[PDB]
């Protein structure tokens, strides 16, 4: 669902399974807790952006069926989510280093300007610097290095 | 600090930083170092058995080195200065910071 | 100038890697392979079928 | 069988989203999406669905 | 030429401070770096040499370049000014290796934070989403143990815009205009300033028990202290369960602490579980002192 | 389709030159090829005379003019080459007869 | 850390055990004579079986093929021009070209075309 | 069987703590195990889970760290120790010093860090010493005179 | 031996793993006699190793990896303290099992040719142990029953620790460092050091020292830590080859010694063969010795 850029459908899909598990009468309470905990924990591991993480966190902590679980399970889930967090943050910062490596992988002048115009590289770096994904000192140096290398 | 400005900072970006609620402090030892005062100033004389020029009878230099310094800082000399220049392009010398001695 | 040889160096990198990687393959292994090559002679025989079977321009050839 | 096929399809599709940061096509896309979707707080959005929770079908039938 | 340049290139360090362009030095060859310099990485020696280089240049402004040498006999490091044509000047300085190693270790300790590692973290706040949180403390409690009690305090108290985390001075309470991050910062400050100092002193009495029993007691003590500002309310019943008369346990239901939390809420069941387990532990070990 | 047609005409020009086809056979082929593209363009859009279709027609015109120009020069080169070869062949026989 | 190599160690345990089993399997063997014939025969059958078993998306391929052909054609034609200074053909041809074209400042022509470049068809109609 | 697992997520997915504790304590109650051999068993698992949880966070610093300084600043180890740990990791990934060293050098070069390239070069030029002992003149010869290098 | 070691590791008992390691490292001695340079050669130049050594190397690697998998580095280093130098060098250099024999063969005849530099008379600074190495996981003894019996230093508190435990840990680290320095000096003087450097030498020394450590129980919290001296044969002096009995037997002597001299922080043990005597003495930092001393005959100890 989220591959198409629609988070609401993903939330609806998660709720559909949670509510389908909740109302079944052929399983015991401990199995209901086990399945719900496993699915909720697994859901965080598949988020591909920091906005989806926040949306899912907001949805989960407001669901009534999650408020009545034992304390030792709520604490475990809360501790587990915070680990996939800061990791989905580190990846978004390493992405810029990967992009810079790809840019630097070219060795001839004509194709460099044909593929990576300077006015777009500068904008891409400065937009990330603005959003506090990179510190100013590691963005200005990156711009300067490319500016010197091209000359 | 002054030695961590070279870190990339790709873990815990600036978006996710906060001040800690307690003050840290490193674990260094309380030691200084101080220059000694009673050590002698040892130097060896290697000009006694050779012809040499004494100035103001310390710093030790050579004749072809001293002469150039005189011409450069010699704006108050009769235009002698050309002779000094010609000689400078042609021993041991001792003064009892070279640019200020002259 | 160092920057003139960048393309040559990039092309030369690939030669070294597969030179070492081909050697590693042989150490990890053989009779069955030899048989296949002998069967390949059939393709030469199959290609041997075709092989075994084997107004100014006209005036110029005649003149020659 | 279908699960394996779906995994393969998603793996093959992720390759373009990987290069989205420098591919030119992903500038026409993600512009068309915004033009066809005339300060969104994601946390607020999730709570609305959570509060309704598991009574969704019941409250609309 | 390439061989010599590669040999020389490994021993070059670019000291930073003193002027523009800094300064350039070539370290001498040593048997093993760990005995003299105290580390095998040049990035620490470059930072450590700054004070010595700055002092040396301050004493002798006329010096243009600096050379470094090592005297093994007296375990000494020597600086000297140099002239062109491989000639040497008259300026000289001396520094023992012990204080240099001490300074290097001091810089490394500051870099690594005494070896305890980083302490940055995150929190899940209902509605507001993720926020930053620092788990540092002045008592030495490891990160994942500090994060244990806060995840229960948050799961019990909750969060609302008009009440925040329900902290009950001006800098410890939420104002109408505060953002959730500011409220979380005040909550952490209030914790560190008014909870741990009253809970830590009472942990010296429970070192006979296994580790996980102490860990369980820690959460209960923190929870009680947060809601009552006094850790003596529940330690009394803990002592009664461990050594006192077990028949007095059921009288806990008459205390205000129980009444405020509800007669059948999860909070009270969690409290009774600990006391029910302590009695079993006491029974299984008749020799407990 | 436009890009394919543009290259097809130029590629066919030399193929026709090498076979010694007369200009009429090239002109009829050019007209027949243009007619198919023009008819096909009637469904792939209204062909309403606006700026984009005007530019399309402008490109189509030069796509024909260039090949029509090149066809003449190719034959012009070929004729001179053949004339030189024939003149050399004519000179060989004179020496043969002189020796005989 | 010591606990982040546990998975690698666990996966690497299985490599050593197999390496020991092969030694014993080969040492327990003159059955090699019988063993070889099986592969020697199966290879031929396997080889025989293998021998027995032995819009826009079209316009794009046509464009690619024709582009390759055009590049090839421009090659093998540039070569004759390369010899212009020596051949005397491309001299006898240049004579005719000049003689027929007589029936300049290059920069002037470019400006003249550019001044009305993007409106030729509009002006013509 | 419980201790046979080595990763954190599957451990909690398969063996929840609240069930392990109950299983051990029920057996202790029925006098199948003495208290001292049940409490120690519970404590060992309780400590091991925290140890693995800590190690999982330290792995990320090595995985994503861009230089030695910020890798050390995360795990808290000294620079000399993280250098050796990285050496071991990339030697395990590459199956030897040459393969691991080449990849480490490539990473350092592409990331624009001299420190990582230095440690890679150390391995690369430590492996090369094996070439000094070969007797080039007495290598076995092919039927056509071509030597047979190992 | 491999199966016995696996049983000991999975059952969380050090005693069984010790006897398994004894067999495992007793078998390995067969590798010292092979003439690597004169092995028969294949038509393509590949040597022809006997099947007896392949199944020994493949089991040594499996045992080492199994020991490391459980998080028990103490008994993994203890295993490498009896194998020949080339085998120790090969194992620690992670390599595919198919090439371990070739690596060992090359290393053996590289050593035989004198391509390794001699070690100095003083142990390198890089061989010492520091806090960074403690954080790295050394002193981890793996699974166990008591909390005091899964850390080689014998400290109990593992969740909440006071400064008193920190002082004891600091003293015990220096004690272990002094023991390692003495072992290295003794080995160097006899001219029996192995052909290793850096981390390999550190692991060798740690494994040598690890076998002689005993954690006496009584006297205070955290008990006490002692390193037994080397003896010709244990059965004549101590009366038994198992440390679990000596640990219980030393309790009275250690308690009395600590009662007589409260100011003593650490205790050292030594053996005097001439008079068949055991000696206790207090020790200070910097390898300096105190004035307190005690003497006990061996007969009553046995």
């Amino acid at each position: 669902a989220q591959q198409s850029g629609d988070t609401e459908q993903a939330l609806q899909n998660v709720n559909s399974f949670i509510s389908s598990v909740t109302h079944d009468d052929s399983i015991t309470a401990e199995n209901k807790i086990k399945y719900t905990s496993q699915f909720v924990v697994n859901a965080f591991a598949n988020a591909n952006s920091t906005g989806d993480m926040q949306a899912l966190t907001g949805y989960v902590q407001s669901l009534s069926e999650f408020k009545n679980m034992p304390t030792d399970v709520q604490t475990q889930i809360m501790g587990s989510a915070q680990q996939y967090y800061q990791q989905r943050a580190s990846d978004e910062s390493v992405q810029l280093y990967e992009y810079n490596s790809r840019v630097n992988s070219v060795t001839d002048y004509k194709t460099l300007n044909e593929a990576y115009p300077m006015a777009q590289y500068i904008g891409t770096v400065m937009q990330a610097v603005q959003q506090k994904k990179l510190s100013p000192g590691t963005g200005y140096g990156m711009v300067d290095a490319e500016s010197q290398r091209r000359l | 600090v002054n030695a961590a400005e070279d870190a990339a900072g790709t873990v815990v970006p600036p978006k996710d930083v906060t001040v800690p609620p307690v003050r840290e402090v490193p674990e260094v030892q309380p030691i200084k170092t101080v220059a000694d005062e009673d050590y002698p100033k040892i130097d060896i004389d290697t000009y006694s058995n050779k012809e040499h020029i004494e100035v103001g009878r310390s710093l030790k230099t050579t004749v072809q080195n001293a002469v150039l310094a005189v011409t450069a800082l010699g704006d108050d000399l009769p235009e002698v200065r050309a002779l000094g220049r010609a000689l400078g392009a042609s021993r041991a010398e001792i003064f009892n910071t070279l640019s200020d001695h002259v | 100038m160092i920057w003139m040889f960048a393309a040559a160096a990039a092309q030369m990198i690939q030669g070294g890697l597969q030179y070492a990687q081909d050697a590693k393959n042989q150490r990890r292994q053989k009779a069955d392979q030899k048989y296949n090559e002998a069967v390949r002679s059939a393709s030469a025989r199959q290609i041997t079928e075709i092989n075994t079977q084997r107004s100014v321009e006209q005036n110029l050839q005649e003149v020659g | 069988v279908q699960l394996a096929a779906a995994e393969g399809n998603l793996m093959q599709n992720a390759e373009l989203t990987e290069l989205s940061l420098d591919s030119s096509v992903m500038n026409t896309v993600d512009q068309a999406r915004n033009s066809i979707r005339e300060g969104t707080d994601w946390a607020a959005t999730g709570s609305a669905v959570g509060q309704i929770g598991t009574s969704m079908v019941a409250n609309k039938l | 030429k390439s061989w010599l340049m590669g040999k020389v290139a490994s021993r070059t360090v670019r000291v930073k401070d003193g002027t523009d362009n800094g300064a350039l030095l070539v370290l001498p060859e040593v048997g093993d770096k760990q005995k003299v310099f105290g580390s095998t990485d040049n990035g620490i020696i470059e930072s450590a040499l700054t004070e010595s280089v700055t002092n040396f240049k301050k004493q002798y402004p006329q010096a243009t370049t600096v050379q470094m040498d090592y005297d093994p006999l007296t375990q000494e490091l020597i600086f000297q000014g140099v002239n062109a044509e491989n000639q040497l000047g008259t300026t000289r300085a001396s520094i023992p290796a012990a204080d240099f190693r001490n300074t290097v270790r001091g810089v490394q300790n500051t870099l690594t934070q005494n070896g305890s590692g980083t302490t940055q973290g995150n929190l899940n706040v209902p509605g507001a989403g993720f926020v930053s949180f620092n788990a540092g403390n002045s008592f030495g409690i490891q990160k994942n143990v500090v994060m244990g009690a806060v995840n229960q305090l948050v799961s019990y108290e909750g969060y609302t815009p008009s009440k925040g985390f329900s902290v009950l001075e001006d800098k410890y309470v939420k104002q109408a205009t505060d953002t959730p991050q500011v409220a979380a910062d005040k909550f952490n400050m209030y914790l560190n300033d008014k909870v741990y100092p009253l809970v830590m002193p009472k942990m010296e009495q429970y070192k006979n028990l296994p580790g996980y029993i102490q860990n369980n007691i820690y959460n209960a003590l923190v929870e009680t202290t947060y809601h009552s500002g006094n850790s003596d309310v529940f330690d009394k019943y803990i002592q009664t369960a461990l050594y006192g008369n077990v028949q007095e346990i059921p009288t806990f239901k008459d205390t205000p602490l129980f009444k405020d939390a509800g007669a059948g809420s999860r909070r009270n069941v969690d409290r009774y579980q600990l006391l029910g387990s302590l009695v079993t532990y006491r029974t299984n070990n008749p020799n407990l002192s | 389709a436009l890009a394919s047609f543009q290259l097809g005409l130029q590629n066919t020009a030399q193929q026709y030159v090498n076979s010694g086809k007369t200009p009429e056979e090239f002109n009829v082929h050019v007209q027949q090829q243009t007619n198919q593209l023009l008819q096909e363009a009637g469904a792939q859009g209204l062909n309403l005379n606006d700026k984009d279709w005007q530019a399309w027609l402008g490109s189509v015109e030069h796509s024909r003019n260039t090949a029509n120009a090149s066809y003449q020069d190719l034959n012009l080169k070929r004729a001179a080459v053949l004339q030189e070869q024939s003149w050399g062949a004519r000179g060989n026989a004179a020496i043969a007869d002189f020796v005989t | 850390m010591i606990w982040m190599f546990a998975a690698a160690a666990a996966q690497m345990i299985q490599g050593g055990l197999q390496y020991a089993q092969d030694a014993k399997n080969q040492r327990r063997q003159a059955d090699q004579k019988y063993n070889e014939a099986v592969r020697s025969a199966s290879a031929r059958q396997i080889t025989e079986i293998n021998t027995q078993r032995s819009s826009v998306e079209q316009n794009l391929q046509e464009v690619g093929v024709q582009l390759a052909a055009a590049e090839g054609n421009l090659m093998q034609n540039a070569e004759l021009t390369e010899l212009s200074l020596d051949s005397s053909v491309m001299n006898t041809v240049d004579q005719a070209r000049n003689s027929i074209r007589e029936l300049t400042d290059w920069a002037a022509t470019g400006s003249a075309v550019g001044q009305i470049g993007t409106s030729m068809v509009a002006n013509k109609l | 069987r419980v201790n046979s697992v080595t990763d954190y997520k599957t451990l909690n997915e398969a063996y929840p703590m609240a069930q392990y504790i109950g299983t051990v304590m029920q057996a202790v109650q029925q006098k199948k195990l003495s208290p001292g051999t049940g409490y120690g068993m519970v404590d060992a698992e309780s400590q091991r889970r925290l140890k693995m949880q800590k190690a999982e966070q330290g792995q990320l610093a090595y995985t994503n760290g861009v230089t030695i300084s910020d890798i050390a600043a995360g795990t808290g180890e000294s620079l000399d120790k993280v250098k050796g740990e990285l050496t071991k990791m990339y030697a395990t990934i590459g199956q030897g010093y040459s393969g691991g060293g080449l990849q480490l050098m490539q990473r350092g070069l592409k990331s624009g860090a001299q420190d990582i390239t230095g440690v890679g070069i150390e391995m690369m030029q430590q492996d090369a010493q094996s070439l000094s002992g070969i007797d080039w003149r007495n290598l076995k010869t092919d039927a056509d005179g071509k030597p047979l290098y190992p | 031996g491999l199966q016995l070691m696996q049983r000991g590791l999975k059952s969380g008992a050090q005693d069984i793993t010790g006897v398994g390691i004894e067999m495992m490292q007793q078998d390995a001695q067969s590798l010292s006699g092979i003439d690597w340079r004169n092995l028969k050669t294949d038509a393509d130049g590949k040597p022809l190793y006997p099947a007896a050594v392949v199944g020994s190397l493949g089991n040594l690697q499996a045992a080492y990896q199994s020991a490391l998998a459980a998080g028990n580095q103490v008994q993994a280093n203890q295993l490498l303290s009896g194998l020949p130098d080339p085998v120790v060098y090969g194992i620690r250099q992670n390599v595919d099992a198919r090439d371990l024999a070739d690596v060992v063969g090359k290393r053996a005849q590289d050593i035989a040719s004198g391509k390794v530099l001699a070690l100095p008379a003083n142990m390198p600074a890089d061989v010492s142990i520091t806090q960074a190495d403690v954080t790295a996981g050394i002193f981890d003894l793996g699974l166990g029953k008591d909390a005091r019996n899964r850390n080689m230093l014998g400290i109990q508190s593992w969740v909440f620790t006071s400064d008193a435990d920190e002082k004891a840990a600091q003293a015990r680290v220096s004690q272990v460092n002094s023991a390692m320095n003495n072992e290295y000096v003794y080995n160097q003087q006899r001219g029996s050091l192995p052909a290793l450097v850096g981390d390999d030498l550190k692991s060798w020394l740690m494994g040598k020292v690890a076998s002689r450590t005993v954690r006496v129980k009584d006297g205070t919290d955290n008990g006490a830590l002692l390193v037994l001296p080397e003896v010709g044969d244990k059965q004549k002096v101590f009366g038994s080859t198992d440390n679990g009995i000596i640990e219980s037997a030393l309790t009275e002597s250690v308690t009395n010694f600590k009662k007589q001299y409260p100011q003593a922080t650490t205790v050292q043990m030594d053996y005097d063969p001439l008079t068949q005597e055991l000696i206790f003495q207090g020790v200070n930092a910097e390898n300096q010795l105190g004035t307190t001393r005690a003497s006990i005959p061996a007969a009553d100890f046995r």
